[PDB]
RNA sequence: GAGCUGUAAGCAAGCUUUGAUCCGGAGAUUUCCGAAUGGGGAAACCCACCACUCGUAAUGGAGUGGUAUCCAUAUCUGAAUUCAUAGGAUAUGAGAAGGCAGACCCGGGGAACUGAAACAUCUAAGUACCCGGAGGAAGAGAAAGCAAAUGCGAUUCCCUGAGUAGCGGCGAGCGAAACGGGAUCAGCCCAAACCAAGAGGCUUGCCUCUUGGGGUUGUAGGACACUCUGUACGGAGUUACAAAGGAACGAGGUAGAUGAAGAGGUCUGGAAAGGCCCGCCAUAGGAGGUAACAGCCCUGUAGUCAAAACUUCGUUCUCUCCUGAGUGGAUCCUGAGUACGGCGGAACAAUUCCGUCGGAAUCCGGGAGGACCAUCUCCCAAGGCUAAAUACUCCCUAGUGACCGAUAGUGAACCAGUACCGUGAGGGAAAGGUGAAAAGCACCCCGGAAGGGGAGUGAAAGAGAUCCUGAAACCGUGUGCC
RNA sequence: AUGAGUAGCGAAAGAGGGGUGAGAAUCCCCUCCACCGAAUGCCUAAGGUUUCCUGAGGAAGGCUCGUCCGCUCAGGGUUAGU
């Protein structure tokens, strides 16, 4: 990483995130060359936010079909951050 | 050597003799759309757009070369020159040389 | 986005695999002569 | 920005104007991801200004050596 | 110079005459693997060290560079040996490492089937194949030649000689050369012997080490000694001719610009480019498209032009460099284990190759003309460099076929070396067509849907999505005669 | 095309009530009955590579059927200093 903006790539928006946003944890996908200690550093970089804890996924891609072609999707790395007792990463979902 | 919002007068086809304005062109198939000409009926099922829907009556493409510009002082059909006014290139009448 | 076959038999990548065929002379006659007929996969 | 206008910045003022651009990008993919994002034709505008100035900064080191 | 955001839909959001999309020249970025080269490895991945930087109280984390082997040049040290030397270390190296164009050419190795009706050699064949080296071309090259003349004078390629001579179980078959006619057309440099300078052994001399002048030759030349002649205002050149940089003009290539003349009337028609009756242009009647067959509708064509930037050629300037001809012929040189001989295999009086031993001459000197012995005739070996005429095209540009037209033509006109088959090397398909334009069927009815019947679009709906034409086998319904 | 509406369609236990639905022998629920039990149970390898969950689906496929599926389509889902 160079600049942690380049870590952090998109938020996560579904039933089992937003299940786990109240709980305070977060979930990000994250560049797929990124560790645990880059992620956790952008994430108190960006957001001026204390972390606790990081948890790292990584996701295989999956066989689509548009008519006769096939093809795969992109892998995915994805980041659980939970944070501490401290202020709130506002997604603003 | 027609764009759009020009008067031109269609030559050849169902509509020949008649003449309208040039609303849109599309060089990549040398076809344009001319108002009033070349009327077509679309059956367009009820969507988003259009909620009850129905038969539309709107104009379709016609080819390029069908079409001629009017020469601005008779106003009979002409075909096009090109000549360089003021450092800048202006579409010249041969009929007559009048420019557009 | 590709297909794989077997990618956990190891003998099979010490037998027809890209760095056995790249370790000789004849291996590497193998990979032009696929390589001028356009094959879209080189070895195992 | 257009190049004229980058070239006529200093260069530590460039390397200024390029963070602040990633920043309002890290924003703008956020806000697609959740789905408050109208003009989506921002994030490919924004993409290439940072471009823009990276290539003014690589001239200026080159032509220096 | 007016629209644009590929195919290619849709559906959003935007850019653009303060000039986008697009085309051409020059640049920038260029993840990971791969010769892959920090180490490892099941190619697309793991694990490191050094220096600097970010960050932490510190450990942990991140970024940017460097770190393979061999070779060369050095610098030091320096195993054996003290120096030296192997080596080690250190540096400097756009060095070389791999790929391909299934083509062309140099070198090395090198089959078998087949045929000879059998098989004895031979032929196949120095072919297939494998290995090494390259270049845009490549070895080839300026006579110790041909040959017998009124001689020609480097090499290479084409015609002819000639399917001849010749070789051949002389059988199959293999197979020349010279003369003559053409293409292209230039020949040069060194060593040697002599002169000048310094040193290094030697006692000066001597004698080699080097550097500058010298000189390239056979009806011999050079050295050498002596004459004129010069060192320029003349000549030559980066293509061999030792060697060697820029600058101006011209023509190209890589975008483009301009470019004549019919809406002629009228008939059929869905549509006119067709029929009939009229006109025009032409250095332009090539070609494609447009609702049917267009010179005059469009893109264009003939002819003229055009380049900021890269390039390819020419011409000139500039630049750089530079003596030849004589008289002699007192005295030296003209290419060392070579020319030739034996010894074996190889090859096969024998013939040559290679090794295996030997071993001259050197201008009054040698070598040749099938052998040897003599006459005459041509040449000058044992140093090097040279373009052109020729060979082939993976590619790029412009074109052309009494070449194919979807079982044909490439295996591949269509997301083809794909799908499939195999562990792998490898093998290897099928599949083109709505309509001019989606105008691609609103709405009503039966049906869960599919699919139909109306309505509508259209020239055509029996053109409705494997949608031009649609044969035969094969499958059915009705009916005249039995 | 013919053979030909022929041979197949294999074990092995099901029956009824209710539901859904255009349509039920075959799908869901209930009830009883029956089979395995050094397994036909539990976990976890090799190997496979999304086959897992939710919603939709009735082209094709599933030796009959299908409202069902390991089938189709959209979203999701895999968290380690031990």
């Amino acid at each position: 990483m160079k600049d942690p903006r380049d870590v952090l790539k998109r938020p996560v928006i579904t039933e089992r995130s937003a299940d786990l946003m109240t709980e305070k944890k977060y979930t990000f996908e994250v560049d797929v060359r990124a560790n645990k200690t880059e992620v956790k550093d952008a994430v108190e970089s960006i957001f001026g936010v204390k972390v606790d804890k990081v948890n790292i996924m990584n996701y295989k891609g999956k066989s689509k079909r548009v008519g006769r072609y096939t093809g795969m999707t992109s892998r995915r790395r994805k980041a659980i951050v939970k944070l501490t007792a401290d202020s709130k990463e506002i997604e603003i979902f | 050597h027609v764009k759009k919002g020009d008067k031109v007068m269609v030559i050849s086809g169902k509509d020949k003799g008649k003449q309208g304005t040039i609303l849109a062109a599309f060089p990549k198939k040398d076809r344009v759309l001319v108002e009033g000409v070349n009327m077509v009926k679309k059956h367009s099922k009820p969507t988003q757009a259009n909620p009850q829907g129905g038969i539309s009556n709107q104009e379709a493409p016609i080819h390029v070369s069908n079409v001629m510009p009017l020469d601005p002082k008779t106003g009979e059909v002409t075909r096009v020159g090109y000549k360089v006014e003021d450092g800048k290139k202006v579409r010249v009448a041969k009929k007559s040389g009048q420019v557009l | 986005m590709k297909r794989t076959f077997q990618p956990n038999n190891r003998k099979r990548s010490k037998v027809h695999g890209f760095r056995s065929r790249m370790s000789s002379k004849n291996g590497r006659l193998v990979l032009a002569r696929r390589r001028r007929k356009g094959r879209k996969v080189l070895s195992a | 920005m257009k190049a004229n206008e980058i070239r006529d910045l200093t260069t530590a003022e460039i390397e200024q104007k390029v963070k602040s651009l990633k920043e309002e990008l890290f924003n703008l993919r956020f806000q697609l991801a959740t789905g408050q994002l109208e003009n989506t034709a921002r994030i490919r505008e924004v993409r290439k200004a940072i471009a823009r100035m990276k290539t003014v900064i690589r001239e200026r080191e080159i032509a220096a050596n």
